[PDB]
């Protein structure tokens, strides 16, 4: 439980550790794109998430 | 894609076709005042009581074109072949005759593409197509009512669909959704045209004939729809999210107006004016959506179109025993301003000038009417394209003695 809860700290990137771990939350934009993109119709919305070795 | 190539043709009804049979097309298109008994003459209904007693008259046509086409710096060339006539011709009684028919009345063919990069390295594809027309079925009958004077009326089934694309695709993008927007409009109604001929026994050798024609305004039956796809690719249907609306589509009122010289049979010639009332005809769609409304006002807009012509024949000495002796000459030219409104100004302005034959088979009465045409578009607006038309065109007047009796 202590290395999890000091590993949930760290700032500079987050983990995926999987056995009731630790997962990453991400905070979307849905008020920037409906103020900008009122009108349009939106063909493609593309979510990328990348890793270390 | 199987009449034309004109980007012209993304407005409107397309470009109207001209009926006219083998023998007009070479003569410029002056069809209103002719009385020529050999072949079939649809523009003018008064005109079918010239058909010899026993005679049953097939005619039929092709076409191929080259067009050259310019603009901006920009050059292109785009060859088609077309179907441009059908119609049967016979004689009921010594002073009524009738036709049957099948015969275009306006085409729409265009593919115009585009490629595009944005600054952020996005690159983007475009593509705005158009297919379909109308078509005209007929039946028709004229009249003699007095020795000099001939009334007639066709009566056509009038039925089409007109479809017209945007797309916006982004090539080498992994996964994504296309938007294309296509409206369509099937329509399928009735269509009157009148027409009347008098001839005229000038100097006891010649004959004078001029002619009329009128067709009234008229508001048709139609299925106006504004289909819009997402997400359809190489594999998948996509989802059509369709929308009917309810559109107004009109003709105008027609008129037109000739006459044809001839001596001695051997010589004819005659000239031919026409007007249609375009620019008052009430276009509109009803809808809560502005881009549609907008779209139907600024594509269904109208100016008066008007066609000058005049043309020729001549058939040296018919009975001498060769055969450039029995070949029909053929010569003519037009003028006319088209019905296209692009902004608020008139689009272009056309001339052309044609020739061609009318080949006899011996031992039968049947014609070869190889014709040519040579046609320019010019672009009134310097953003607009000009064209230069090049066109053959094959037609086959069978004729057979069919109602005999013992």
């Amino acid at each position: 439980p202590e290395r999890i809860d000091a590993l949930i700290k760290e700032d500079k990137n987050t983990y995926l550790k999987s056995p009731a771990g630790i997962f990453t939350e991400a905070t979307l934009p849905i008020s920037d794109i409906q103020n900008e993109l009122t009108g349009d119709t939106l063909n493609a919305v593309k979510l990328t998430f990348t890793n270390y070795n | 894609q199987n009449n034309t190539n004109s980007p012209y043709t993304r407005y409107g009804y397309g470009d109207l076709s001209d009926q006219s049979f083998g023998n007009s097309k070479a003569m410029g298109g002056i069809a209103f005042g002719l009385r020529d008994g050999a072949q079939i003459n649809p523009t003018n209904p008064a005109s079918y009581t010239a058909i010899d007693s026993l005679t049953f008259l097939f005619e039929g046509g092709v076409s191929l074109q080259n067009m050259n086409i310019s603009g901006g710096g920009l050059k292109l060339n785009a060859k088609n072949a077309s179907f441009d006539y059908l119609a049967m011709q016979f004689r009921l009684a010594p002073w009524m005759a009738m036709s049957v028919g099948l015969l275009p009345y306006s085409n729409v063919g265009y593919t115009v593409s585009d490629s595009q990069t944005t600054d952020n390295g996005l690159a983007y594809s475009r593509s705005f197509t158009g297919d379909g027309g109308l078509h005209q079925m007929y039946v028709g009958a004229g009249v003699k009512v007095l020795k000099n004077l001939s009334v007639g009326v066709n009566a056509s089934y009038f039925w089409g669909d007109i479809t017209r694309t945007r797309g916006m695709f982004y090539p080498g993008t992994s996964s994504y959704d296309s938007y294309q927007r296509k409206m369509v409009t099937s329509i399928s109604d009735y269509k009157l045209d009148f027409g009347a001929q008098y001839t005229q026994a000038l100097n006891k050798k010649s004959s004078l004939t001029i002619g009329a024609v009128y067709s009234p305004k008229h508001k048709l039956n139609n299925d106006y729809t504004s289909i819009v796809i997402m997400g359809a690719s190489s594999s998948s249907y996509g989802t059509e999210y369709k929308d009917v609306l309810d559109a107004t589509f009109e003709l105008p009122n027609t008129f037109g107006v000739g006459f044809t010289y001839n001596y001695d049979k051997r010589l004819t010639v005659g000239a031919d004016y026409s007007l249609q009332q375009w620019s008052k005809t009430n276009f509109g769609v009803v809808t809560s959506d502005e881009n549609v409304r907008q779209d139907f006002n600024e594509t269904f807009t109208y100016c008066d179109r008007t066609k000058i012509s005049v043309g020729a024949e001549y058939i040296p000495n018919l009975i001498g025993r060769s055969y450039f002796a029995h070949i029909k000459y053929r010569l003519g030219a037009y003028y006319t301003t088209p019905y296209y409104k692009i902004d608020g100004k008139k689009a272009s302005r056309e001339y052309g000038v044609t020739a061609g034959f009318g080949l006899p088979v011996p031992r039968s009465r049947s014609i070869l009417s190889i014709s040519g045409q040579f046609v320019r578009v010019k672009g009134l607006e310097t953003n607009m394209v000009n064209e230069n038309i090049f066109r053959v065109s094959i037609g086959l007047t069978f004729n057979e003695r069919w109602f005999f009796k013992r």
